[PDB]
């Protein structure tokens, strides 16, 4: 869950693996592969999407 | 000639102030009158009603 | 309208006024009119050399 | 103590009964309330405070300013709220550094 | 005055850098103030003007 | 409240650190408006004279000193106009409650003061005269801005004010900034013909 990433609300929280938000790095990494800078993003409206 | 301005958090309690803070430090804080059970509750109850 | 930003009608607003905003929305892909080239607009769109 | 209000937010989540507070920790600024949770505290919003800082600066007409911040919570938005508040106005005040 | 004197020569344009004429004296002259009053009177009575 | 759950319009106070350990509220915030109180005379490091207090009084005359009414909606003087206040007291009314006026003075005279003030670097308060207009000696007593200069209610008086021996006698005057004086304004009716070609 992404909502734990804000240190402000949960300041003691650490996790073994990266959130869904950090998954975009892969998507970003994915972008390297297609050699396309233009894409479209569809997100739900929540703390996780905006993050 | 340089001046500093602060949000609520740094001021904290009115009574305690390390003088490490420079003088002329400008900051915002909640009203003394407001900070009384008297009205915060009076108000809160009014809100409830 | 040709297009001017409006600062404070309710929330702060963009240079979406008249014809220019339409372009910002992506509805219009090109403006072909007697559109004056100026600093204000050049900050957001691309002007050709003056006709 | 700041933490007591957060516990109470959890309680709101737990029992769905309205709770509010008039002083002290319950009053302190807290994480944006989860929509499901119901809760009232007498704490000024970060954005509001930033606005007051701007009004104060405007009153003394101190146009030129910088922001020193830390990684402490709400720092990124503080910049965002200021950007909007500073940006909207016609005046040419200057942000020097963040 | 010279422009009047010859008329072979002419003055042109608009007077720039306007200035008042006042006696020059060493500082602290206890009379300059009186002088100022006196020349003031010269203007007041039309003497300065008459001359 | 607001979506975060904090009160939408909580009461708040502007506070400063007074000398030593004291927290003194410089001002208070009510609703939309920001209340600023100059609790400390000097925001400077302990100097008191600062810019010498220079309450200045003037009067409206066109073009030089122009009074304009500020936008009601667009609160407070806009851009160039500098505030000038005279307690708006009905002189005839006995009570004569005087609330300083909110009309903004602007023009050549104001602009000159603004330019000179920066070099001078002295801060000043500007208001409008009520009694006597341009200084006048009636019977044994003076009137106008000169009165406030004599009463020490004004240090310096600015305006379209002309110069004369009496006033130079009572108060020191600056050097003149514009060529002026008494003059005539008339209609020119016709031109003369002489057959001299």
């Amino acid at each position: 869950m992404s909502i734990y990433s804000d240190k402000s609300i949960h300041l003691s929280f650490l996790r073994t693996v990266p959130p869904y938000s950090h998954q975009a790095l892969v998507w970003f990494e994915m972008m390297r592969l297609f050699n396309w800078n233009h894409v479209i993003l569809i997100v739900s409206d929540d703390h996780e999407g905006r993050a | 000639g340089f001046t500093w301005i602060v949000p609520s958090l740094v001021a904290g309690d009115t009574d305690t102030v390390p003088d490490e803070f420079p003088t002329g430090l400008i900051s915002v804080s909640y009203d003394e009158w407001d900070y009384d059970l008297p009205a915060r509750v009076r108000d809160g109850i009014a809100i409830i009603t | 309208k040709f297009g001017t930003q409006e600062r404070v009608n309710n929330s702060n607003a963009a240079a979406w006024n008249g014809m220019m905003g339409e372009l910002l929305s992506g509805q219009a892909d090109m403006i072909v009119a007697p559109l004056t080239i100026n600093n204000e607009r050049a900050q957001y769109i691309e002007f050709s050399k003056p006709f | 103590q700041e933490a007591i209000a957060q516990i109470l937010d959890f309680i709101s989540v737990q029992t769905l009964t309205p709770i509010l507070g008039i002083h002290g920790g319950s009053s302190m600024i807290m994480a944006d309330k989860e929509e499901a949770s119901m809760f009232f505290q007498f704490g000024p919003s970060i954005e509001q405070q930033a606005s007051v800082m701007l009004n104060i600066m405007e009153e003394y007409d101190w146009y030129i300013f910088s922001i020193v911040t830390t990684y402490f919570p709400g720092y990124q938005d503080f910049e965002n709220k200021v950007r909007s508040t500073i940006e909207n106005s016609f005046v040419g005040w200057e942000l020097e550094e963040v | 005055f010279e422009a009047s004197q010859d008329c072979d020569l002419v003055t042109t344009g608009e007077l720039f850098f306007r200035s008042g004429f006042g006696i020059g004296m060493r500082k602290d002259s206890p009379w300059k103030q009186e002088v100022s009053l006196n020349i003031l009177k010269s203007h007041e009575n039309g003497f300065m003007e008459e001359l | 409240f607001s979506e975060d759950g904090y009160q939408m319009h909580p009461k708040l106070v502007i506070i400063l650190l007074n000398q030593e350990r004291k927290w003194e509220r410089v001002g208070k915030y009510k609703d939309r408006s920001l209340k600023m109180w100059p609790v400390f005379d000097l925001y400077p490091n302990s100097e008191e004279h600062k810019d010498e207090h220079l309450s200045i009084v003037t009067l409206e005359e066109a073009p030089f000193v122009i009074v304009e009414d500020v936008d009601p909606l667009s609160g407070t003087c806009m851009r160039n106009t500098v505030p000038c206040r005279k307690q708006i007291r009905p002189e005839n009314r006995t009570e004569e409650g005087g609330n300083y006026i909110k009309r903004c003075c602007k023009g050549f005279c104001i602009d000159i003061l603004k330019k000179i003030a920066k070099t001078v670097k002295f801060t000043y308060d500007l208001y409008l005269v009520t009694n006597g207009k341009h200084g006048k000696k009636i019977n044994g007593v003076w009137n106008g801005m000169i009165g406030e200069v004599v009463t020490k209610r004004a240090y310096m008086a600015v305006g379209s004010l002309t110069i004369n021996e009496e006033r130079s006698e009572v108060v020191d005057f600056s050097v003149p900034f514009i060529e002026t004086g008494i003059s005539v304004m008339v209609s020119r009716s016709n031109g003369t013909v002489s057959p001299s070609a």
